């Protein structure tokens, strides 16, 4: 049957769900003898088709369990006044197998109301549900679990105390989710060699485990079309060595991620990121700083509980643009393997500009759910900006979604988890309630990359580019006096596109001449353009550009010493 | 401050929260035991409304700390932390 | 009975149709040996008239399904409590004869609830219809195709997995699609040697198959009023060779065109351009870039995975108006056979001015839907000048279409097929948002047509037009020392009039002649102007003006050399 194998993604809430019903399941006795309430139920929500059914399927199977399954439109479609008998019955019928599941796939069609509550039937359907949900008399050990698109969709009823007390979101599969949904979803096919499953899991970001599901069998597909009925030989059934003659291609895959359509990219997602120190070559004061308001409250929070101060949990990174402060959050996320949410300028003027700051409460929530999490507020200058800046509106700096964000922090900081960054390359005009204390208070400043820290950048940009040793990598970062990381990234395309364009059209000319003077002998002498060159670099530099003008540099430079720390106490020494 | 506080609005000082604020003080008192404080920043900008008779008009002005209230801010703000007797508090904040 | 030969418009969406069904109905017995999960539903969606009933029946005809139509207000007409019973009948039949094809035309009436969901009964259909869907055990091979105007009106439930998870957007037919279905639709009438039925197709922009027929019915009841009506020999039955006498003329093909109101001409239209690169006279870097940009990620896709350079899928035209920038868009679309959907200023102007930016979402959907596409954003920068330009709004560049169309850019990429055109007249006050990496950030200027290319442009224009040979076009080119595109399209349209008139003119005064003072034998002398002479194009060109000033272009120059590589790197050379 199913079980943990099963059930793919890897994305740790298999976990939290195991550990919540090991033992009202796995040790049902034990709750005798001892005076406990165990999770009367449990309430999975998430995009649709990410396994919430299979999850709970295999942790009925694995805790042995008698899963029941109440389908919401099965009881829906029955005829009204039988349908709670349905219901009635599919819980005496679980409370009859104890410790039995009992699980409730699209819970947002039996209890929709939100107390809108349109129609006469669906009420008595969902008080009466209400009754029995609540009328469980902690005898037995039935766990009732539903399924829910989001959480706010179900009647909030549901959602109280001893209805549905503890909630789970089991949210989209990440890439090593992802690569082990695709090591799942391809175990019988016999894959190829060639496909690795690895490259496709990458290319794989906005898929579900439905969506894995359904591109490996388009890859299938393919297969089965591209050979096997060239020949045409078919039978009743299908010769069993014939078929597995054949293996899928990395291009049938490729096509099939071509033709994929993943349902919910725009989904927020909430992973841990890739990006490593190494990434960034330096900023050593700054990683060291971040290192310590990050790590440190959780790695040593003894140490911080023994002195009595509590750590701050809100940074804000000033800076040009393109200088990797993005990265740089993204790296500090990795290292302590925290949960990363990323809020784009855009979604924040979409907010504006919809009079929706709702959503704010939401994206919180979110984090909050996520922990430990590091809730990263990216270039949070944007409604400024987007009101004037120079003059902008008659009012002040104040504006409704940033009220929103400040409201949100100060309701925060329970959850002792999420942490809030923020990024701004037009420190001037931010608002002053951004940096009061309990909020974005730590100010650090990202500047422009040094010498070294241009040469990790352009190694960074060029890690997988195929790069000629005799390129010098060192000497371009040094001739490069202040180039942001956006541009030396510019460089580097530049140049990998001089670099395509060159092979591609030597390659197109070397097959003309095959086909305009058929040689005798074949003998292909390979790529004439192997790796980057000397010459690609060269005329890439020729357009190379700095971005970030020495007059905004200035304007940071003077914010940075406009949080001057005084200009007479540098000799404080205590009188002895 | 968030409808400016230079020039502003076109409008004059009255707003919509104030007035709501303004309403339910003038329709309050009744209870007895309710006691409005407010705490601002800015009183040159404050609505003048908001400080006629039956309203906040006992303006009371909090001053920079001293130097034996700096003493004290301290001694409080340091009550938890362990603080070695050496360091001497009363030096520090007549510093400051 | 009805086949892919009936199946006209070539829109190819029945091919993938096809390789859908295919060996789930065409090779039934293979699925029974392999572990595999074929096609549930597949939500058929588009314009009504489009075929889409009519593609269904040809796939159950050629592939031998047996073929059920379940019509939306037959059940829904039925009374309320044995409709459901009538629902549950047609899936039981449908299960009998498997394999079987279950159509249901018109879906947005059994289930049009959009979570607004009025009224009781119609809850009740949408759930059991949701549970009989969901409840196809995978035995036999029922495929449900369904039928509605747009994905969304139907409930989403049943947009869900294991519903139907997999859409296709028939759309409008094309003018290649157009003929097509015009010679589907006739083919017993007998036409004309005169009619070619090419003209009419391409004059016959905004009607759909439904609208074809309608007017080749038009056309056929025209040419029996004009004859056969006069004789009045009248029976029974109308004799075949008497009948058959009529041929349909080209004067009632263009009255019934006249008389069309196609179903639908505002539908936005999803089309492969057949402008060439041969109607732009030159921009040879400009022609050589595009191509680069655009078809050498597809073309040699995997020549870009070696260096591991990501191409960009954003290029922002600027440049004076009437250059030619709309038209190199559809060239480069059309080099690499790739639909294209143009936006222009009026339709974001229009969504700027309603407050509705959500359609900027139903745009990248219909773009990302039909892939290989090229989705152009044509006068990108009318927000702007409708908010200013020189002092504008209070508030920055940020407006809300912009940001939306950001948003969608940003969550875009993973489609890999989607590539976005940006031209503008006015680059200064364009959103520099729009131009920062991941967005439009290839910039691209159009300057005014050269010598060469004004006579490649006049040559485009005159195509169609009978010119005379003594006419020497280089010269007039070469005359036209900064006439734009659109003053050359100015010129020659205004010299095909003047040619127009002198014709007509003379013609009606010769007609006099022959009335005042009838001449004994007729001898017409045909045309006395058959084509444009040297005369009507001189007298054109007296009113030839330049719409283009040089200061525009100046401005236009700052910009090109306000995105300068700089003036120190430009002698780069690697230490050897
Ligand atoms: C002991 C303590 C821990 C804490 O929380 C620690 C923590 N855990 N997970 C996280 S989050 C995750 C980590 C990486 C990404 C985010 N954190 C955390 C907290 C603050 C800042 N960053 C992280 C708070 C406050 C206290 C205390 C301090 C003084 C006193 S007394 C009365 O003066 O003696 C009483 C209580
Ligand atoms: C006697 C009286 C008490 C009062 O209320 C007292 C009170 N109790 N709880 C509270 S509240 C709580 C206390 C701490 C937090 C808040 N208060 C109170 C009242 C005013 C200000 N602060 C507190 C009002 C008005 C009067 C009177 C004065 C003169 C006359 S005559 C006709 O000229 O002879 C008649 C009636
Ligand atoms: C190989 C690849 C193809 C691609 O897509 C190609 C493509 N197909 N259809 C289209 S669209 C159609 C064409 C005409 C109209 C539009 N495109 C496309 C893509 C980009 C720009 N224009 C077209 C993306 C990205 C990659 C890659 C690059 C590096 C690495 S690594 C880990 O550094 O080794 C991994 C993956
Ligand atoms: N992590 C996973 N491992 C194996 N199958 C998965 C996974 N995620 C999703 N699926 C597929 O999703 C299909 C249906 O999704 P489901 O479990 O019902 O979630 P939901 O009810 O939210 O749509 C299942 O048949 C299963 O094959
Ligand atoms: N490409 C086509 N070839 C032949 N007939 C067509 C075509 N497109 C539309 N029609 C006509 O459209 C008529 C009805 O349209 P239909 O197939 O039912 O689509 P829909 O259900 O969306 O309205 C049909 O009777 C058919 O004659």
């Amino acid at each position: 049957e199913v079980g943990y194998d099963d059930i793919g993604g890897c994305r740790k809430q298999l976990a939290q769900i195991k550990e919540m019903v090991e033992l009202p399941l796995r040790h049902p006795a034990l709750f005798k003898a001892i005076g406990v309430k165990p999770p009367r139920g449990i309430l999975l929500y998430g995009p649709p088709g990410t396994g919430k059914t299979l999850i709970a399927r295999a942790v009925a199977n694995e805790t042995g369990a008698f899963f029941f399954l109440i389908n919401g439109p099965e009881i829906m479609s029955k005829l009204a006044g039988e349908s709670e008998s349905n219901l009635r019955k599919a819980f005496e019928e679980a409370e009859k197998n104890a410790p039995a599941i009992i699980f409730i796939d699209e819970l947002d069609a039996i209890a929709p109301k939100r107390e809108k509550t349109h129609g006469e039937v669906e009420r008595r359907i969902v008080s009466q549900l209400l009754t029995l949900m609540d009328g469980l008399k902690q005898r037995a050990h039935v766990i009732v679990m539903a399924a829910t698109n989001r959480p706010n969709s179900i009647d909030p009823a549901l959602r109280r105390f001893g209805r549905f007390d503890r909630e789970v979101d089991i949210g989209i599969p990440d890439a090593t989710g992802r690569l082990e949904i695709l090591q799942i979803h391809t175990k019988n096919m016999k894959l190829a060699d060639d496909v690795d499953l690895e490259q496709v899991a990458n290319e794989t970001h906005g898929h579900v485990g439905a969506d894995l599901a359904a591109l490996c069998s388009e890859a299938a597909l393919q297969a089965i079309r591209k050979k096997m009925d060239l020949i045409d030989l078919e039978d009743e059934t299908i010769d069993a060595e014939v078929m597995n003659s054949l293996a899928v291609t990395m291009d049938d895959f490729r096509w099939a991620l071509s033709q994929s359509n993943p349902s919910a990219l725009r989904e927020t997602v909430v992973e841990v990121p890739q990006v490593t120190w190494e990434d960034i070559g330096g900023l050593e004061d700054v990683k060291r700083e971040l290192q310590e308001l990050v790590q440190y409250p959780v790695e040593h929070p003894d140490k911080f509980l023994k002195f009595g101060m509590t750590p701050s949990k809100g940074v804000l990174f000033y800076g040009p643009p393109g200088c990797g402060k993005t990265l740089l959050a993204k790296a500090i996320a990795n290292e302590c393997q925290a949960n990363f949410i990323s809020i784009k300028g855009p979604e924040l003027l979409t907010m504006w500009f919809g009079e929706s700051e709702a959503n704010v409460r939401e994206i919180f929530d979110k984090a909050r759910q996520a922990a430990p999490c590091v809730l990263f507020f990216d270039e949070l200058d944007s409604i400024a900006k987007a009101r004037g800046g120079n003059i902008g509106d008659g009012g002040g700096a104040a504006d409704r979604v940033i009220n929103q964000i400040l409201t949100e922090m100060d309701g925060m900081s329970t959850k002792k988890n999420v942490f809030i960054i923020g990024a701004t390359n037009r420190p001037d005009i931010i608002d002053p309630a951004i940096l009061r204390p309990g909020r974005l208070d730590q100010l650090i400043y990202i500047p422009l990359p040094d010498e070294k820290s241009r040469v990790a950048i352009l190694k960074a940009n060029l890690r997988k580019s195929p790069v000629a040793k005799d390129v010098d990598l060192e000497f371009l970062a040094k001739m490069t006096n202040g180039f942001s990381g956006a541009d030396l990234t510019e460089i580097c395309q530049r140049a990998c596109k001089l670099a395509i364009r060159e092979s591609i059209e030597s390659e197109i000319r070397r097959e003309r001449e095959r086909q305009t003077n058929p040689s005798a002998m074949e003998v292909e002498e390979d790529d004439p353009v192997p790796e980057i060159r000397r010459d690609h670099f060269e005329e890439a530099m020729r357009f190379a550009r700095r971005s970030v003008s020495d007059n905004d540099i200035r304007k940071y430079e003077m914010f940075a010493q406009t949080l001057q720390q005084s200009r007479g106490f540098g000799s404080f020494r205590f009188p002895s | 401050k968030a409808r400016g506080g230079n020039i502003g609005d076109g409008g004059g000082a009255a707003d919509r929260v104030i007035n709501q604020i303004l309403t339910e003080m003038d329709g309050m008192s009744t209870k007895k035991n309710v006691f409005i404080i407010g705490a601002t920043n800015r009183p040159d900008i404050i609505d003048p409304a908001i400080l006629r008779p039956g309203r906040l008009d006992q303006l009371i002005y909090i001053p920079l700390p001293d130097e034996k209230s700096r003493v004290a801010i301290l001694k409080a703000n340091l009550r938890k932390s362990p603080v070695a007797k050496d360091v001497d508090l009363e030096f520090l904040a007549k510093m400051t």
